[PDB]
DNA sequence: ACGTCCCTCTCGA
RNA sequence: UCGAGAAGG
């Protein structure tokens, strides 16, 4: 039944999600237009935690003695302890970083921080240091407008979906916000330098290797989603009820499932066991 | 060996459509059924090694299109003939949308 | 595979196809292009004179044979048709002239008449008008027979000199 | 609002024995029955009574039935469905069939 | 009939049924006696040569993508991104 | 009459042509099929006009066969006939029944009850014609004859005419 | 050789549009009219019968060019013919919505019964739809039993009966009880105005109201209801066309020369009964016609899970395949399969000849069809075949170029791999071959869990492909490697499992150690080994 | 008014 | 060549 109903419905070359009369079910398939095999589950280190140690991970004050980045953390320590028009762009890449902790704590709204977004950050941060033997010992070679400059620079090169009016760009903003929030988390000024002790070279490689993981996890417009996603929950559906532990009264109410599957699909008004559950 | 409805699923997901007709055209069934530019179905007398084409009724015999369909497709066609309903094939679309 | 396009008697009431209003080939609403003996002759003379020098890239009736070679370099021997037609053409042309056959194209295509008329007025020799709006029946009406025999009389001294 | 709690039901049966779907499949289920206004069944009256093609439908559940009422009130196949093709003998319009391939004179010469 | 090639949307790079099809009408074409542009380093299999000619840019193929309402944009295989 | 059509077709190539002279081929292809052709639509399809300047379009290449086609554009010099018009010819045929007119590509047919009464015949003539009182029809002399109607014979539209009505016959 | 060549010009179906027959059409494609109830009984010898069965249909015997298209079986499509009905008869799967349409029109003048005047309706009329509209209607009008005269004209105004059906056949009461004839409802629905029916949920030339009561019946071709040869034996479906007509002759007989009226209204709703068990049988009540036996309609034949679209069109048995038992290998790659030497001398993918495998196929077609590297058959460009196994000219053949070899599947060519359980595109993938001994499909050891495949017995589905295009197909999308990363669960479907699983534990342990000997065997056996101690 | 998927065999008019 | 039964993952 699941697979007749979705076989039509796939991803067009416009990113949006049609059947084959054209009617639009997703404007960006999986809410992201990202394909699903690209996927990790990564972890926000922004939304969780106390905000006494968020400030100690994030918080870069140039205009400070001890909160100010360390002359050894890089070579432009010195004289860029209280450059004001620098600690402009300091102030704003943390009033972004406390948007994006409020922000992630309206949708997750349990405090859960991993879950699965494309482009493992952790991997290519370890490779790199991996890859270009970072010592951490001797200071990087990055100023302070290298990285928050480059990062911004990176984000607006992750495209979803290319167009012109404001309708598609205010909706691509919308298809990257989440792993954009994990960009700012894993790019943050202190972080770049004081744990990753990361260089110039290493930096920019980064940022070219996000790019570009980014750009291949995009769904390819073809990608048959109808009957992928029907199949995607005909198989667990036909393993589930893997009967084991006994306990009846409610009987964990609808642990239904395999007939909740049939209850659900069809509908049906009467249900088998409704229960309200009052906060 | 049956190549159901199951395995016909999953080539969809892959998105091998050239092999999928292939592996149900070419695996079976396909004819050259000569249809008419008119009414849709399958009238054309094909007297081809003679080289004469002609759809009685409608009568013309200059507006005939071959097409490659698999013959459980034109017996089906056929079925629902005998059963009254008129399934036109027709070479070009009208709809747009 | 067959001719497709775009889109019966003399009697102005021609095919659908051979209609006044039929589109042109970038698609636009444009007149139908008939056109006499002599306007034809000329006309597949020079298509023809166009595909000679393509396939490079890699008095009295005594043309008829330098036509005839013509057609055996074109086009293939397999068209009897285009033979058969150019002989029947230089034959039956009223004008050998590129000049006098546009200044009879001048002369006809003022009056506004339906475009098969101006080709069989360019076609077929009319002395009375009578004689004229008799073989092209379309007329009766539309011009005046003194009109017409100005006409006539104007296409006549145009004859070249065959 | 409901589109939520179809979800959210759907996630529970499913995480009932650990093994987790991603959402996109879940969600692509549920705004299928969603987009519609309300809440359309997954039976041979909830979808299958939907606008799309005749052959696709009789496909399913109510077979000669349907191509009676196409008959009737003369319907017409739009044919960019999945299982028309497949009834057809037709390259389908999916995945590698969501295009054409064709040749550019241009290139043909540039390419020596 | 509509579409400019200034005005494109569908993405730059080459989806994975594109270079799927394209890889097998070329090697169905080489298979068929059909001109090869690229330079043969001697291959007994036109799916190989196909690859050749996709990898020095050398196919005269161009992918006509049918967008829902009936618009469709063309990109030459030398133009379209082959990352994948 | 005489027509210029803005016609089309659709030929399909081997992919073993898919390279150099691809152009020109399909040019050559186009003449070898309408060129002299006769359908009952457009009559005589006589020449293929403007070789230099005609289009090509693009090629769609076929599903599971290697093959293109291409939708060939092309204007071209026709010749139908009608039922009333008056044409000029040359006589070719000359028999017991009447005789034939070669108008252009085409042959019409002039009935001895489509001529008029003093038209009389004589078979034991070298070569053999027809009399009158005082005109004589020739095996290829040139008449004027009103097509009077038309068929449609495969490849070959004839007709039949006459010259019985006023202004037909001499010349 | 397959099918010949036809000029005719080659396109795809892009538009199937439904409509109704109209008996003007049918009696015009129609070859002869079917009169005798007859096959081959002309004397039951040599030829047919001009009357039933290739009366100008199409050849019943294999040896025998069919009376029309002379061309034969193979590439003979099978031309209709027809059967003039005696009286016209209501439809199967339309005698629902024909008692529809007369609960919404005059039953004396043929107008609807609310037209354009009355509100609800006209809010009706604008739905714009298709039986969506009809449905709207239908409710709006079957309550109201009369007409109009004006009210601020439409006509007449006359009285409209409560229309309900009785199995075959519909009856309306006025107030008297009268039954509703076919041919008493076929004039009503003529006379329907043309803005009336189509406004209500038809077409003006493809669906007519008028065309849901049958009044010339489209007699099928042979192929749709071939003869077996157990000296023959012919299918229901000629079997339920017989008695169609022997109920239609009879009941010409009987209007002609009788004209008792119990007996021709007895004939007619037996002709109303054959010509319905003959679309369907399994309707409401009816005796479910059997014939000495019951019989398999044509709503039978098209019925689901098999039945033409379920079976046979969304489903196909197929040619290049092969099954057998599977068996476990630690020591074959993954993206490849075992395949028995059987299996592969009997599978072939057809070569084109080409300059590049000219002298490889030369050798495989003098090779032979039971030697392993070797070719079956050879289809010459001129369409015709050449068995290797049988012809005289096996072993010597010259070769030419654009020639098809259809040799045996060799060693890395693309497969596709099924089990039958087949939920999951993982259960599908593309393997490279590798011909091996014994009768099994040897595959590796960790493509296991996502076919969900032991050898405890277990058994599976190979394909393989014919045209350089599918490989590619199924070798750039469908391979085992691709798969590796499943989307449904965004982690990989594949893994060590079992020995490999619980050696690699014992393995990588503090307390073990591997000395000289043994160590240096291991690394031989890596096949990406830097050949660095 | 629907009521899984494919396989292998053997019995009856 | 249609209907009834047994059996494997
Ligand atoms: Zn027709
Ligand atoms: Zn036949
Ligand atoms: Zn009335």
């Amino acid at each position: 039944r699941l697979v007749k109903a979705l076989e039509d419905i796939m991803v067009h070359y416009d990113n949006t999600t049609r059947n084959s009369l054209g009617n639009v079910i997703q404007f960006i398939y999986g809410e992201d237009g990202m394909d699903a095999a690209h996927i990790e589950k990564q972890s926000l280190d922004t939304i969780g935690g106390s905000d006494a140690a968020f400030e100690k991970r994030y918080r870069v004050d140039l205009l400070n003695t001890d909160h100010t980045l360390d002359p050894s953390l890089l070579e432009s320590g010195s004289e860029i302890l209280g450059d004001l028009k620098l600690q402009v762009l300091l102030d704003e890449e943390y009033k972004q970083l406390v948007k994006d902790r409020k922000f992630l704590r309206e949708v997750f709204v349990d405090g859960e921080a991993n879950w699965p977004l494309p482009v493992n950050i952790r991997r290519i941060i370890q490779n790199a240091q991996q890859t270009f033997h970072i010592d951490h010992t001797k200071p990087s070679d990055l100023t302070i407008k290298d990285i928050v400059l480059g990062v911004k620079d990176l984000q607006e090169n992750l495209l979803v979906l290319r167009g012109k009016n404001e309708i598609i760009q205010n909706a691509q903003r919308d298809a990257v916000t989440l792993f954009c929030c994990l960009l700012r988390s894993r790019l943050a000024t202190r972080r770049v330098l004081q744990e990753y002790r990361l260089t110039k070279q290493a930096f920019d490689w980064v940022l070219s290797n996000i790019e570009a993981q980014f750009l291949r996890s995009v769904v390819h417009p073809g990608e048959m989603v109808g009957v992928l996603a029907a199949q995607s929950i005909g198989e667990p559906a036909t393993q589930m009820t893997l009967n084991t532990f006994h306990f009846a009264g409610v009987a964990s109410k609808k642990v239904s499932g395999v007939p909740r599957l049939k209850e659900i699909l069809n509908v049906a008004k009467n249900m088998k066991t409704p229960s309200l559950t009052v906060y | 060996l049956r190549f159901g409805e199951m395995e016909r699923d999953c080539m969809i997901a892959h998105g091998a459509a050239s092999f999928l007709k292939e592996r149900l055209m070419e695996a079976s069934d396909a004819f050259r059924v000569h249809i008419c530019g008119i009414c849709g179905l399958m009238t054309v007398i094909a007297k081809l090694n003679h080289n004469q084409f002609e759809c009685k009724g409608c009568d013309n015999k200059i507006d005939i299109y071959q097409i490659h369909i698999p013959y459980a497709a034109k017996l089906l066609f056929q079925e629902l003939m005998a059963m009254n309903i008129t399934p036109r094939l027709y070479t070009d679309r009208s709809r747009d949308f | 595979v067959s001719t497709s396009t775009f889109q019966n008697a003399a009697t102005l009431q021609l095919g659908q196809e051979f209609q006044l209003k039929q589109i042109n080939h970038q698609g636009e609403e444009e007149e139908l292009i008939a056109l006499n003996l002599s306007e034809a002759r000329l006309v597949i003379k020079e298509a023809l004179v166009e595909r000679r020098r393509a396939f490079k890239r890699s008095t009295r009736e005594k043309e008829l044979e330098s036509i005839d070679v013509l057609l055996e370099q074109t086009t293939g021997g397999n068209n009897k048709d285009l033979k058969n037609t150019m002989q029947y053409l230089t034959n039956f042309s009223r004008f050998r002239d590129q000049e006098t056959v546009g200044a009879v194209i001048q002369l006809l295509k003022s009056t506004g008449l339906h475009p098969f008329e101006v080709a069989q007025l360019g076609s077929l020799a009319c002395d009375t008008a009578d004689e004229a709006k008799t073989l092209i029946p379309s007329l009766n009406n539309k011009i005046s027979d003194d009109e017409l025999e100005r006409i006539l009389k104007e296409l006549s001294n145009l004859e070249t000199l065959y | 609002a409901g589109r939520a709690a179809l979800y959210k039901e759907v996630y529970n049966v499913i995480a009932s024995d650990g093994s987790y779907v991603n959402y996109r499949h879940m969600a692509l289920l549920v705004d299928v029955m969603t987009t519609q206004g309300g809440l359309t069944s997954v039976t041979r009256h909830g979808f299958n009574r939907s606008n799309t093609g005749a052959l696709m439908r009789c496909s399913f559940e109510e077979t000669v039935e349907i191509l009676f009422e196409a008959g009737a009130s003369a319907e017409l196949d739009d044919c960019r469905g999945v299982s028309e093709n497949v009834i057809l003998g037709q390259m389908a319009p999916i995945g590698t069939g969501a295009f054409d391939v064709m040749i550019d004179e241009e290139s043909l010469v540039k390419y020596m | 009939k509509a579409i400019p090639k200034d005005q494109r949307a569908t993405t730059p790079y080459m989806t994975k049924y594109e270079r799927a099809r394209i890889l097998g009408t070329r090697a169905l074409q080489i298979s068929m006696n059909a001109p090869v542009f690229v330079d043969l380093e001697g291959e007994t299999d036109p799916l190989r040569i196909a690859m050749k000619e996709l990898a020095e840019k050398k196919i005269p193929l161009v992918i006509r993508r049918y967008l829902p309402d009936g618009s469709f944009e063309d990109w030459s295989v030398e133009e379209l991104i082959v990352d994948l | 009459m005489f027509f210029i059509k803005d016609l089309s077709l659709n030929i399909t190539l081997h992919p073993s042509f898919f390279g150099p002279r691809m152009k020109q081929y399909l040019k050559t292809k186009l003449l070898e099929e309408v060129e002299g052709s006769c359908t009952g639509k457009f009559g005589y399809i006589l020449c293929v006009l403007d070789y230099d300047n005609i289009d090509i379009q693009r090629g769609r290449i076929l599903p599971t066969d290697g093959s293109a086609e291409f939708n060939v554009k092309y204007r071209a010099v026709v010749f139908k006939p009608f039922k009333g018009e008056v044409v000029d010819g040359t006589v070719v045929s000359c028999s017991q029944h009447g005789f034939e007119v070669q108008v252009g590509p085409m042959k019409v047919f002039v009935t001895k009850h489509l001529m008029p009464q003093d038209l009389t015949f004589n078979a034991g003539s070298n070569p053999p014609s027809y009399q009158s009182s005082e005109d004589v029809i020739t095996i290829k002399s040139r008449i004027r004859v009103k097509i009077e109607g038309c068929i449609s014979q495969v490849s070959s539209i004839h007709a039949i005419g006459s010259i019985k009505e006023d202004y037909l016959g001499a010349i | 050789v397959g099918q010949q060549y036809s000029s005719a010009p080659l396109r795809t179906v892009k538009e199937v549009q439904f409509g109704l027959f109209s008996p003007e059409e049918v009696r015009a494609i129609s070859v002869a009219k079917i009169r005798f109830p007859e096959t081959m009984d002309e004397t039951q010898t040599r030829a047919k019968i001009g009357g039933l069965n290739d009366p100008r249909l199409g050849s019943i015997d294999r040896n025998l060019k069919c009376q029309t298209c002379q061309e034969g079986m193979n590439e003979c499509p099978g031309h209709f013919g027809h059967i003039d009905l005696a009286k016209p008869v209501f439809h199967v799967g339309f005698i629902a919505k024909i008692k529809k349409v007369c609960e919404c029109v005059c039953m004396h003048c043929g107008k609807l019964l609310l037209d354009e005047h009355n509100e609800l309706m006209r809010q009706a009329l604008a739905i714009k739809d298709s039986k969506k509209r009809f449905a709207a209607i239908w409710t709006l009008c079957k309550t109201k039993m009369v007409c109009e005269t004006d009210v601020p004209s439409r006509g007449c105004g006359n009285t409209q009966p409560t229309i309900r059906k009785d199995g075959l056949k519909l009856v309306g009461s006025w107030k008297e009880l009268r039954v509703l004839s076919t041919e008493e409802i076929l004039n009503i629905f003529k006379h329907i105005s043309v803005k009336d029916f189509t406004s209500l949920g038809f077409n003006e030339v493809f669906s007519r109201p008028e065309w849901m009561i049958l009044t010339c019946l489209p007699v099928p071709p042979p192929p749709v209801r071939p003869s077996i040869s157990f000296q023959r034996g012919e299918d229901d479906l000629t079997f339920k066309l017989a008695d169609i007509l022997k109920a239609n002759i009879s009941l010409e007989t009987l209007e002609h020369n009788g004209a008792p009226h119990h007996a021709i209204e007895e004939a007619e709703s037996l002709l109303q009964f054959h010509v319905a068990t003959y679309m369907d049988n399994d309707i409401a009540g009816q005796p479910q016609a059997l014939q000495k036996s019951p019989v398999k309609s044509i709503r039978a034949r098209l019925k689901g899970k098999e039945g033409r679209i379920r079976g046979n069109l969304m489903g196909k048995r197929v040619d290049f395949s092969a099954r057998t038992v599977i068996s476990g290998d630690p020591n074959l790659e993954l993206d490849q399969v075992g395949v028995p030497k059987s299996i592969a001398k009997t599978l072939t993918y057809p070569e084109v000849v080409t300059p590049y495998n000219i002298d490889r196929l030369t050798q495989l077609v003098r090779n032979g069809p039971n030697e392993h590297p070797g070719a079956k058959y050879v289809i010459r460009d001129s369409g015709d075949r050449i068995d290797l196994r049988y012809s005289k000219r096996a072993g010597d053949i010259q070769l030419q170029y654009g020639w098809k070899v259809e040799r045996h599947i060799m060693d890395n060519d693309p497969v596709l791999f099924n089990r039958q359980p087949s939920l999951h595109k993982m259960s599908m993938m593309a393997h490279r071959v590798k011909v091996i001994p014994y009768s099994t499909f040897r595959l590796n050891l960790s493509v296991t869990s996502p076919y969900n495949a032991d050898f405890d017995g277990d058994e599976m589905n190979l394909h393989v492909p014919q045209s350089e295009e599918t490989r590619a197909e199924l070798s750039q999308l469908c391979a085992v490697p691709l798969q590796i990363v499943s989307p449904q669960s965004n982690k990989p479907c594949m893994g060590i499992v079992q020995d490999t699983l619980c050696g690699i534990r014992k393995l990588t342990l503090r307390d073990t150690f591997i000395e000289l000997d043994q160590v240096l065997n291991m690394l031989y056996w890596v096949p990406d080994w830097d050949g660095v101690i």
